[PDB]
RNA sequence: GGAUAGUGGCCUACCAUGGUUUCAACGGGUAACGGGGAAUAAGGGUUCGAUUCCGGAGAGGGAGCCUGAGAAACGGCUACCA
RNA sequence: GCGGUAAUUCCAGCUCCAAUAGCGUAUAUUAAAGUUGUUGCAGUUAAAAAGCUCGUAGUUGAACUUUGGGCCCGGUUGGCCGGUCGGAUUUCCAACGGGGCCUUUCCUUCUGGCUAACCUUGAGUCCUUGUGGCUCUUGGCGAACCAGGACUUUUACUUUGAAAAAAUUAGAGUGUUCAAAGCAGGCGUAUUGCUCGAAUAUAUUAGCAUGGAAUAAUAGAAUAGGACG
RNA sequence: AGGGGAUCGAAGAUGAUCAGAUACCGUCGUAGUCUUAACCAUAAACUAUGCCGACUAGGGAUCGGGUGGUGUUUUUUUAAUGACCCACUCGGCACCUUACGAGAAAUCAAAGUCUUUGGGUUCUGGGGGGAGUAUGGUCGCAAGGCUGAAACUUAAAGGAAUUG
């Protein structure tokens, strides 16, 4: 019958084994270890807002050759320092250091994007106003 | 099959359909029952009796000619031993083994054997013990067994 | 449990308000009181013939059996005048569609009208909080001993 | 094969089988009445001896044991029943 | 395989192995139908009139085609002895 | 060691069928085996069987035809709550038109359709189609 | 016995050595108030429930208590800590 | 995966698609996932059989003990008629279920209360030549259950049922103009009121209450300290 | 820790080889190899394949046990023996051919009797690396054994077969 006890009272064993082996599940283990809350730059939350330390020029991974334009951000709830990418042509001209950006995930569940090594985040808004806007020209960057 | 090894040997008495009879068998209940008790008297085990009453006499199966197992015939006529003979012969064995492991410490294979023998004893004990043929708290021990069997 | 002495405490043991007038010359010394607890539980003769006192006795004392009536097999008789039984049972886990063995130990007062030993099955009856843990009182032995005298010597 | 009588199998092919694998199982040992004409009476013996059966009065012998059937002792005879 | 009001619906009711009453499905091109001819008084084989039997490919592959033919034909009256129901 | 005596008897029948045979010698028979053999027979899926009496526990010879695809046993005799019988036959019968789940109730060892008519329930034994 | 509205190691005296546990006690974690319920739709499940109803708990933290049928109350008092 | 000079992929123009008062994105969870596998996984070589045996807990564990046959009672669907002024019930018929009897067969048990039921019969008869039919007291049914005594091997399973909040959910009725909803509403003499509603289901594990006696346990009589009187 | 220490021989030292040559090959040879008393508990400790039970299919060998025979050979006076021959039957170690059947295949009488999915039971695995690493516990004289993570990284790593 291989493995699993087929008895009518063998519930307990059958339960326990499952608990035991759920740990080999990547997500279940993450959920209970509270890996989210514990490690991980964001709270475990969807976005996080921090402040720009230096503008970086990350060289892409092979087989791609490029310079990828990023920002070192120091999260506000955390002090944790994080490097985030700044999407779309230019846009790195919208940031500047000490400015206040709003970071989000890269939609890879942790795990860096494509050819950007280490970057696990992207900018979404600077100075309270959204990259996207600034790009298109639907909006203008605030005073100071 | 085969409790303490990987043996798989089918091998047993094939008992007859004939639950009574032989019919060519004369004698009587009377006859065999006395015949059992004198051999009990000689100190024989029921097995030894069955075997002896088998070949030398005609006793196809003791229980047939007399609706009683040999060990029950003994019990009643007050002959039944302290402990069942299978338990006995297990213990008698584990002693002899043990005596040998003493005189030969180097014999790891014997150590192994003794375990096995005792582990059959100890489980057999617990059956008999369960079903009250042995007093609840009966126990086999090395130190006391060589007194027990003889 | 009790056994012997009866008047063995610092205070005088007596059934409350059961006066025996010393003036009136009697042939039994102590006038005793009892009841039938009800629910068809024979108030055994040892509780009427008795001399023990136990106020927490269902037949001679001021408890009252009402509520749950339970059975269980005796697993501890080391406490004076109270035992501990195990109520075993199987608990059903839907996802697997199977049950597992579980158990609980209920502590229960046992009147010296009974003689209980480990392994005896015992029908207990719920009563008022009688102690920190005991909420039940032994009310019938549905056992005996489990064939002890059929464990005597040799032929 | 594919279709046959499990219920009424031929005596022969039932004969050759193991004693535990006949239709209803049963023994294949027998009993005999053995003589050694010094005496007049006849001791019944099991086909399988273990015990080296001794005759009624004379400490003679009769048969010896084996792996199976007894070896009957030289000047003897037997019927079977 | 009828339907609501009588009406034999669902086409083609398959044959059947005369030895194992299992279905003789279409792609089974290992199955076989043997026509055994009815004869008459003094030789003479009566063309176009048969006692027939159909045997699944399964059976033939297992070798059980002959012994099974034996039993079928005989207990249908065209063999006497040859076969035996005991073994 | 020999565990569900039913199991072996069923499985044996199925390998006779598959191998194309017409007979099985099952061992060791039982009240339950008969009453299971008894149901199948009642509904076509086997021919005539026969108890042979070794003085032991029994043997049975079953004569079968080939109307039978499978006769299995459900190895833990689960409990079924008269609603749950629907969900059984659904899981393990070829369609709603034929085949039976046979179980065991206080009112007897019966297939589920007789179970449904008699309107009682109980433990689940096995199945035939 | 005392105490309570009253049962009860609730508390005290005296006396005893008990109670629980691999059928997981005890300890740890919970980014844990519990329930009705919510989300996902073959079935079996998985995940969630601070939050409209019920129960419980609290009123910056602890303790104490007055009034009163009912509070160990905080839009009551008393004390310490912040 | 595209981009190193004709970029189907970047930056735009044109055109074209998908969803549309809404559409992208980030995180989480759920389906897909039979990649947590009770249903339902995989382990020779892809991840995975402990070097080997013993062995406690745990799960598991051969067959066998009232079966078969006979009789009666009354139900619910369905056929072939319909008698009738869409539905009706008797006889004919099958079919599937329930109850109770006798077969050597405790139904816990005495002691009355109780009787509904025929072994009765006391008359005879409505009426088809009569066991088709029920009223009907004077010998002769226990169990249908009151209530008091005296006693009872333990359980698992399953059936029906009680006790059971509302909103939620499933779901009936009702034209909120539709609908999400809501539990309204509908009729006239619209001058003096008429009236249908505000269902049903689920509600399980435990406790309760009842029917069942297959399956699986437990206990019983062997130093007779057995069972009936 | 004693004894033993023939042989072969981790370390070391050498002769050569080599661009190098800490090696392969040759020499010398310490520990060791052997044994007692006590440790250590690991091997591709392999059938890379848990155990008990049932069922499903042909063949000739063979190892042990047994049964059957107006079998052979042993001579003596026939036997009795023993060895041998033939048939059968249990239970072994294996090979053969088949394949109803299984498998991703290679192959498999189990790896079969599984979406027609349930005889009983034990254990392990859940992408790859990080890593059998960190940590704590524990065993050990030690060397190390047992238990045994995460962060991070990553789109493959892997298996069997095919053609080159
Ligand atoms: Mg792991
Ligand atoms: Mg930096
Ligand atoms: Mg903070
Ligand atoms: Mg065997
Ligand atoms: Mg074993
Ligand atoms: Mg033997
Ligand atoms: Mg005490
Ligand atoms: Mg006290
Ligand atoms: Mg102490
Ligand atoms: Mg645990
Ligand atoms: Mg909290
Ligand atoms: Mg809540
Ligand atoms: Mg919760
Ligand atoms: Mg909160
Ligand atoms: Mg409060
Ligand atoms: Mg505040
Ligand atoms: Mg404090
Ligand atoms: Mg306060
Ligand atoms: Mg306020
Ligand atoms: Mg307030
Ligand atoms: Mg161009
Ligand atoms: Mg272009
Ligand atoms: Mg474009
Ligand atoms: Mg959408
Ligand atoms: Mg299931
Ligand atoms: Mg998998
Ligand atoms: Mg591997
Ligand atoms: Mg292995
Ligand atoms: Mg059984
Ligand atoms: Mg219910
Ligand atoms: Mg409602
Ligand atoms: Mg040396
Ligand atoms: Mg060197
Ligand atoms: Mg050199
Ligand atoms: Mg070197
Ligand atoms: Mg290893
Ligand atoms: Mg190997
Ligand atoms: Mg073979
Ligand atoms: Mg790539
Ligand atoms: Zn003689």
């Amino acid at each position: 019958g291989k493995g699993k006890p087929r008895g009518l009272n063998s519930a307990r064993k059958l339960r326990v084994h499952r608990r035991n082996n759920r740990w080999a599940e990547n997500n279940y283990k993450k959920r209970l270890l509270g890996t989210a809350f514990k490690s991980s730059p964001f709270g475990g939350s969807s976005h996080a807002k921090g402040i720009v330390l230096e503008k970086l020029g990350i060289e892409s991974k092979q087989p791609n050759s490029a310079i990828r334009k990023c920002v070192r951000v120091q999260l506000i709830k955390n002090g944790k320092k994080v490097t985030a990418f700044v999407p779309n042509d230019g846009c790195l001209n919208f940031v500047d250091e000490n400015d206040e950006v709003l970071l989000a995930g890269f939609g890879r569940k942790g795990k860096a994007k494509g050819d950007i090594p280490g970057v696990r985040f992207k900018v979404v808004k600077v100075s309270g106003v959204s990259l996207l806007a600034l790009w298109k020209e639907k909006k203008e960057k605030p005073r100071s | 099959g085969r409790m303490h090894s990987a043996g798989k040997g089918i091998s047993s008495s094939a008992i007859p359909y004939s639950r009574n009879a032989p019919a060519w068998f004369k004698l009587s209940s009377e006859s065999v029952i006395e015949q059992i008790v004198k051999y009990a008297r000689k100190g024989l085990t029921p097995s030894q009796i069955g075997v002896l009453l088998r070949d030398a006499h005609g006793v196809t199966q003791a229980r047939v000619i007399t609706g009683n197992k040999i060990m029950r015939i003994l019990k009643s006529n007050g002959l039944a031993p302290e402990i069942p003979e299978d338990l006995y012969y297990l213990i008698k064995k584990a002693v002899s083994v043990r005596k040998h492991l003493e005189r030969n410490r180097k014999d790891k294979d014997a150590k192994f054997r003794l375990i096995l023998i005792e582990s059959r004893i100890h489980r057999l004990a617990r059956y008999y013990r369960t079903v009250a043929v042995l007093p609840p708290n009966w126990k086999y021990e090395s130190a006391t067994a060589s007194a027990l069997v003889n | 449990s009790t056994e012997l002495t009866v008047q063995s405490e610092r205070a005088f043991q007596k059934q409350p308000h059961i006066f025996n007038n010393p003036k009136v010359k009697t042939s039994k010394r102590t006038k005793r009181w009892y009841k039938n607890a009800g629910l068809g539980f024979k108030t055994p003769k040892t509780a009427i013939e008795g001399s023990y006192i136990d106020k927490k006795c269902p037949f001679t004392g001021l408890v009252s059996i009402r509520g749950k009536i339970l059975t269980g097999t005796v697993v501890s008789t080391k406490m004076h005048r109270t035992i501990v039984i195990r109520r075993a049972y199987l608990h059903y886990i839907p996802k697997y569609n199977r049950y597992e063995k579980r158990h609980k130990n209920v502590p229960v007062h046992v009147s010296p009208a009974f003689r209980v030993q480990v392994g005896d099955i015992v029908t207990v009856g719920q009563c008022r909080p009688i102690s920190k843990t005991v909420r039940f009182n032994v009310v019938k032995v549905s056992a005996a001993a489990a064939k002890a005298n059929k464990q005597f010597a040799k032929f | 094969v594919l279709v046959q009588d499990l219920l009424h199998p031929t005596a022969a092919s039932e004969a050759r089988k193991h004693k535990l694998k006949t239709l209803v199982q049963g023994p294949r040992s027998y009993f005999l009445d053995v003589k050694c004409p010094g005496c007049l009476n006849i001791t019944t013996v099991f086909s399988h001896a273990q015990t080296a059966v001794t005759c009624e009065s004379c400490s003679t012998i009769l048969c010896t044991p084996t792996g199976g059937k007894a070896k009957l002792s030289e000047g003897t005879s037997f019927r079977r029943k | 395989m009828e339907n609501d009001k009588g009406q034999l619906v669902e086409l083609y009711v398959p044959r059947k192995c005369s030895a194992t009453n299992r279905i003789i499905k279409a792609d089974d091109h290992a199955s076989v139908q043997i026509n055994v001819a009815k004869v008459d008084e003094e030789g003479r084989a009566i063309p176009g009139e048969y006692v027939t039997y159909a045997l699944s490919g399964y059976v033939r592959s297992r070798g059980e085609s002959d012994d099974s033919l034996n039993r079928l034909a005989q207990n249908d009256g065209l063999l006497k002895n040859v076969w035996s129901y005991s073994r | 060691t020999r565990s569900s005596v039913l199991a072996d008897a069923l499985n044996a029948i199925n390998n006779a069928e598959k191998t194309g045979k017409r007979q099985v010698l099952i061992r060791p028979s039982s009240k339950v085996i008969i009453k299971f053999l008894q149901v199948m027979q009642k509904h076509g899926y086997i021919g005539e069987f026969e108890y042979i009496d070794d003085h032991r526990s029994g043997k049975i010879v079953v004569q079968l035809n080939g109307r039978l695809n499978k006769c299995g046993v459900i190895s833990p005799r689960f409990n079924v709550k008269i609603g749950d019988i629907e969900k059984w036959t659904a899981n393990l019968l070829p369609a709603r038109q034929f085949g039976y789940v046979i179980l065991t109730t206080s009112a007897g060892i019966m297939d589920h359709e007789e179970a449904r008519r008699k309107h009682v329930s109980g433990k689940i034994l096995g199945f035939v189609y």
